[PDB]
RNA sequence: UGUUUGCAAUUUUUUAUAGUAUAUAUCAAAUCAUCUUUAUGCUAUUCAUGGGUACAGUAUAAAAAUUUAAGAAAUUAGGUAAGAUUUUGUUUAUAGAGAAAUUAGAUGUAAAAAAAAAAUCUUAUGAGGGCGGAUCCGCUUCUAAUAUUUUUUUGUAGUUAUUAUUAUAAUAAUAAUCAUGUUUAUUACUUAAAAAGCUUAAUGGCUUAAUCUUGCCUUACUGUUUGAUUAACAACAAAUCUUA
């Protein structure tokens, strides 16, 4: 008789996260924030932006 | 088969050594026939071959 | 003809001094696109065409 | 309530009759053993 | 300790016991969900083969293009399929700069952003 | 001197028993047999 | 039908997943904590911002589905929720922040 | 409020809510999810008659237009037939009122659709004891070389429907029993019943014979019928009764 | 039509939508308010069994798509912006990037048998048992071409957590067991060590760390997470090493303590974990791809830095 | 049990009633 | 009033009715601890501790809860049922991490569908075949089934799209195609040897279970008894397996 397990899952929640550059996307998360602003990111890492001058 | 794995006979009949490539790939068995004449393995779809084996 | 396909990251189209006879330039999207270009020119070039 | 209580009372009657039933014969084992 | 209770007391809200029980619908709720099933499980295959046949097309057209180009000549003495042999090479394609980062990084946002499109990048 | 040989000792006081063995450092048996005196499964405790 | 099966998922979600234990991010006594609990105080206990007012608790939990038309599963309902939940209502003396004075994002 | 009406729930739901079809039900992803489905039936139902259409273009035309003679053209019509049953299957199997029909018994299995489902749930779970049973008991290779049962067979005494391979009073099994028999294919066809008992032992021989206790033929049977009696074979219902029922019996010490 | 004379005639989904009038006296909650007594049960009161004895018991599990199942997860609740970026344009592009022009006829490749066998002369080379594999011990998996019908994509990730020092202070593993849980919104598993080591004072066969693999939607939305604001956040990092892979598409590296705290989901409560006991986990990314170049070409395409290792 | 808190809640309100 | 609140949906049984054996309803049990106050409080507002007011599908003031992780630990080994089927080593990569710590990996194929002709045996409690002595035995023709042939072939579509011709359709070729199904798909076959595991050395065996996991159990039962170990140990006895 194998048991059948059933799925321990915490509350998610839908958030907002706003980028450096203003752009707002929905996620799936856990936190209970409702809004995310994300002041370095992708968008604002030269790695990522080797040619932008600003950022240089 | 016994608990130390010998083989015994349940029936009256004449001992066969084959082998069974539709039962198992790579085993041979041993065999009681009530015919001396008859060849194992049996076909599976032929009927089976059994005595009565009681006195009226 | 054989047509690469290309992808911008940034900047924009300039025509000024450009070596070709070229006059005009515009970004259409793939409806707009089959209007301007001929029949032909549109029967060959639809295949490359994407979802979105 | 006006219809379902009848069908309640009918409900009501048949697990009413039933717990009687068990009761009348539950009783009577309780005689054999 | 105080806040290892902290910790405890969330592990022991999911415990097996604790987490919600599974759902009890009746016939005209499972019905109802039974068709909000069936129909997203339809609009998966929509989607799949709205976006497989594009993706055929597309294949189509590069198949097209290069048996074409295998057969053509030139430019000028040339071989034959010269052009075609070139094209099949794949000279820094699983290198470490194959795909510009930028490229890839950028992704699909629900909304733009501050600046949607710089048309003042300079070489 | 590990091990002990208990005996299992019938609760429907028939005088039959079962001989089994078990550590010293572990709980008394209790089992489930069957009684030939009555012809019955009772249950068989350790005797002391 | 994908806002509509977004919504009607995100509802079911609230009936299987674990409750949500503000202890784990807010510290008791704190802004960040009167602040959560005025604005859970509106939402009526749910501390989701996009599945509208739904108790998977209770007498009422299996009333989920909402009816046609329901401006809650848009998604400019969404985004004006959780943009209206960014706001800070609460100074850092514990003192609720004046609706008036209240800065919008 | 009468029993004909279904369970106490159902008459009891029906006088305290409103008189509104199910599928009009105000419910915003049902109705969503209800519009989805609505334009791909008449998506299937479109394309049955451009398939439907395409058979008789087929149809009239010349077997020596096709490079493969007739024999190319009749394997070419029954991949297109074959693909139109899928298509009605289809154009139904999604929709909610035909699931709930199946599952109350007032389907009619002349169609395709309640004929699939149908067989869907046999081969669920009776098939596989059906199934088992054959094997374990050596039904297979005994009476038939190999055996894949086909139709629901379920044989009940005096009301009391017993299950597959069970041991039954001599008493019991007295009088003819009452099959319960669903076909899940189309048309209508004859059906011939066999009893046999195969474990009849002769002791002159030192072995077991076969003895037949009942045999009926040309039985008409369609999908919509579910029981037939073997007492009245000859009688209520068309067939030709060529052994009467005899009562099952097994001497004492034989297994 | 005789086809369509066969079709259910009393179609459900082909009824009008619902008017406005009935809609506004449809109302679930004054129904309830009004009877003023509890409806009757269905006679039909079927539940899950707890456990699946077989495939012929008298009860029977239902799949678990049902809702009832006990094995039920609600379904998607949004689309991740990863997910749908790659398919709708990255996804043309490796399948142009990466393409082999097949002639029309070419005729269809036959794999040859790994396991060699013996064939020659010898009377002994008849019943010879297989060769072993040429080369490595066990069989590395053959690379599949990037074509229209295979485009590599992201399927499942495993966060692993070691933790060697729990062993001494059991407060180490609850502590890592939560950041686990808030960072990808799974329970789990704790794992225990296997070998047993005097000098690092580990031993085998106890709790020493904890693991969690999220599949589907979770793992786009967790690559969102890493690549977007986690990674760009690292102090002075390079990238992912250019030797990362197994040799069949996975690829693997590891973050350190500090940077499991630059996580939106921990940094939020990052003052509810005692001090210093954030620990660090390895991110193992599995992939549809067949080869480690065709994987690091994947990664690439999301916007994943490699660096010479 | 439920039940119960009704008839308690509800008696309460009668002394309440008196008392105002 | 157990079972989800909008309506004959699982199996068997009880009872009742119509009915002449069926049909529906009903009852009980199994499967499952879903949480149930119809408001009595709260909220806002207003009016003098208090009295109203609110009219609810964009549901509502009209109930968001009313009187310290064992699924983090234990290496538990027998009966039975079900499920799982290379778990060892090696190798590849992987913050701390090193010769030595954890984790993730490491074969391939198939899933619309065949029909038909003869031949070679072998089987059959098939034709109660025929002929000698229904079933036994020796001869035997015919049909059927399995196996085999590289044999004799025929068909290899439909669907989506591309290209070509033809007048959106038709035809031909080319590519893809297990998929009405919560892609973490699933199901079947295949994946050398050694190794791991199976109370303990070695040998053999098991992977299709004798291993592992789980549920319920304690036949690790009582009396007598069968046939064997080419008549256990080249006697006897104590032993080992086995049947009723
Ligand atoms: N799963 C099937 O039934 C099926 C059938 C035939 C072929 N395939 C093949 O399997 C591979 C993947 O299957 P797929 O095409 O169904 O992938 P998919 O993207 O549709 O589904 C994968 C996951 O994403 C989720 N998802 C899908 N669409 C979504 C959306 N619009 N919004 C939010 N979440 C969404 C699904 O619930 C699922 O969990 C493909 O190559 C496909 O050709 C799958
Ligand atoms: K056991
Ligand atoms: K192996
Ligand atoms: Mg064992
Ligand atoms: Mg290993
Ligand atoms: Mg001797």
């Amino acid at each position: 008789a194998t048991f059948v397990p059933r799925h321990r899952r915490p509350y998610q929640f839908t958030q907002l996260v706003q980028l450096s550059d203003g752009s707002t996307f929905t996620v799936r998360t856990t936190m209970p924030t409702a809004l995310y602003k994300s002041a370095k990111d992708s968008r604002n890492h030269l790695l990522w932006q080797p040619s932008d001058k600003s950022l240089k | 088969m016994g608990r130390d794995h010998t083989i015994h006979a349940a029936v009256a009949g004449y001992v066969k050594y084959y082998r069974d490539p539709q039962l198992h790939p790579d085993r041979q068995y041993i065999g009681v026939v009530f015919n001396r004449n008859d060849k194992l393995p049996y076909p599976k779809d032929a009927p089976r071959k059994r005595k009565l084996g009681l006195v009226a | 003809i054989f047509f690469l396909k290309g992808r911008i990251m940034a900047g924009q189209a300039d025509l000024t001094d450009n070596l070709h006879d070229l006059v005009d330039f515009k970004w259409l999207t793939q409806e707009e696109l089959r209007s301007t270009l001929a029949e032909e020119y549109f029967h060959s070039v639809k295949g490359m065409f994407a979802e979105r | 309530s006006s219809v379902i209580a009848e069908l309640i009372k009918e409900k009501l009657a048949a697990r009413a009759e039933y717990n009687a039933r068990q009761s009348a014969l539950r009783k009577l084992q309780q005689q054999k053993m | 300790d105080p806040r290892i209770i902290n910790i405890l007391r969330h592990f022991a809200v999911l415990s097996p016991k604790r987490i919600p029980p599974p759902l009890r619908f009746g016939r005209n709720r499972y019905l109802r969900h039974w068709t909000i099933h069936r129909a997203w499980l339809l609009f998966r295959r929509q989607q799949r083969e709205q976006r497989e046949r594009i993706l055929m097309q597309q294949h189509q057209s590069m198949s097209n293009a290069c048996e074409e180009l295998r057969n053509t000549e030139g430019p000028g003495t040339r071989e034959t399929g010269y052009l075609y042999r070139v094209a099949m090479l794949k000279n820094g394609v699983y290198g470490l700069k194959s795909i510009p980062i930028e490229y890839a990084s950028r992704a699909l946002v629900e909304t733009p952003g501050r600046q949607a499109w710089n048309h003042e990048w300079k070489r | 001197s590990r091990i002990i040989n208990v005996r299992l000792i019938s609760m429907a006081m028939t005088g039959y028993f079962y001989t089994f063995t078990r550590p010293r450092t572990s709980l008394p048996m209790s089992m489930l047999k069957y009684d030939p005196i009555v012809r019955r499964k009772v249950l068989f405790l350790e005797q002391k | 039908f994908e806002e509509s099966f977004y919504f009607y998922q995100k509802r079911l979600n609230e009936r299987l997943t674990a409750p949500f234990r503000k202890d784990f991010y807010f510290k008791k006594d704190t802004a960040a904590d009167l602040d959560w609990r005025i604005k859970l105080k509106e939402r009526h206990g749910v501390p989701a911002k996009d599945i509208g007012r739904y108790n998977p608790r209770g007498r009422m939990a299996w009333n989920d589905e909402v009816l046609v038309g329901s401006q809650t599963s848009s998604r400019k309902h969404m985004v004006e929720k959780l943009l209206a939940d960014a706001e800070m209502r609460v100074s850092e003396d514990g003192e609720e922040i004046p609706a008036e004075d209240r800065v919008p994002v | 409020g009468g029993p004909e009406l279904g369970s106490r729930r159902r008459r009891a739901a029906l006088a305290t809510t409103g008189n509104l079809p199910f599928e009009q039900l105000p419910y915003q992803c049902f109705q969503d999810a209800r519009k989805i489905l609505q334009q791909d039936r008449a998506a299937k139902i479109a394309q049955i008659v451009k398939e439907t259409e395409k058979i008789k273009l087929i149809e009239a035309r010349d077997a020596s237009e096709f490079e493969g003679g007739e024999a190319a053209k009749q394997t070419r019509i029954k991949s297109l037939r074959k693909y139109i049953e899928e298509l009605k299957i289809l154009a139904d199997i999604n929709d909610p009122e035909v699931k709930r029909r199946f599952e109350d018994g007032r389907g009619d299995m002349t169609k395709p659709v309640y004929r699939f489902m149908a067989e869907r749930r046999w081969r669920s779970m009776d098939y596989k004891i059906i199934a088992q049973r054959i094997s374990q008991f050596h039904v297979v290779p005994d009476l038939l070389p190999a055996f894949d049962p086909t139709m629901d067979v379920k044989l009940s005494f005096r009301g009391y429907q017993v299950s597959p391979g069970a041991i039954l009073d001599s008493r019991v099994t007295e009088v003819a029993p009452t099959l319960r028999m669903q076909v899940f294919d189309k048309g209508e066809r004859l059906l011939t019943v066999v009893v046999i008992d195969s474990d009849v032992p002769d002791v002159t021989h030192d072995n077991f014979k076969r003895r037949c206790h009942f045999l009926a033929a040309n039985i008409p049977w369609d999908p919509s019928k579910t029981v037939l009696s073997l007492r009245s074979v000859g009688d209520r219902v068309e067939g030709d009764v060529g052994k009467p029922w005899l009562p099952p019996f097994a001497q004492k010490g034989s297994p | 039509i005789p086809d369509l004379a066969e079709l259910e005639t009393r179609s459900a989904l082909d009824a009008p939508i619902p008017s406005e009038e009935d809609k506004k006296e449809f109302r679930p909650w004054k129904r309830a308010a009004d009877r003023k007594a509890r409806l009757p049960s269905s006679r039909y009161q079927y539940h899950p069994p707890k456990y699946n004895r077989g495939p012929l018991h008298p009860i029977q599990s239902p799949p678990s798509s049902d809702p009832i199942a006990r094995d039920f997860v609600p379904g998607p609740f949004n689309m991740p912006r990863l997910k749908e970026t790659f398919r709708t344009v990255m996804a043309s592009d490796l399948m142009t990037l990466a393409y082999i022009h097949t002639p029309p006829g070419t005729p269809k490749k036959e794999p040859t048998e790994r396991l060699r066998a013996w064939e020659g002369d010898s009377p002994y080379f008849a019943n010879r048992a297989r060769r072993a594999p040429r080369g490595a011990p066990e069989l590395p998996i053959r690379e599949r071409d990037i074509s229209f019908r295979n485009i590599p994509e992201i399927k499942e990730i495993t966060v692993s957590t070691f933790v060697p020092l729990g062993l001494k202070n059991p407060d180490l593993l609850i502590v890592a067991r939560a950041v686990l849980l808030a960072m990808t919104g799974t329970m789990p598993e704790m794992t225990r060590s296997k070998n047993n080591v005097v000098q690092w004072q580990l031993q085998a066969n106890k709790p020493a760390g904890c693991k969690t693999t999220i599949y589907g939607n979770a793992a786009w939305e967790f690559m969102d997470r890493l690549i977007h604001l986690v990674l760009p956040r690292i102090k002075d990092w390079k990238g992912v090493p250019a030797s990362t892979g197994d040799g069949s598409g996975n690829v693997q590296f590891g973050l350190n303590p500090e940077d499991v705290q630059l996580f939106p989901e921990v940094e939020c409560n990052y003052d509810m974990y005692p001090a210093k006991m954030i620990p660090g986990c390895h991110i193992a990314i599995k992939t549809t791809a067949t080869s480690d170049r065709q994987a690091k070409l994947l990664l690439q395409s999301l916007g994943v830095p490699f660096y010479s290792n | 049990f439920l039940l119960g808190i009704k008839e308690r809640k509800l008696a309460k309100a009668d002394r309440r009633e008196e008392y105002r």
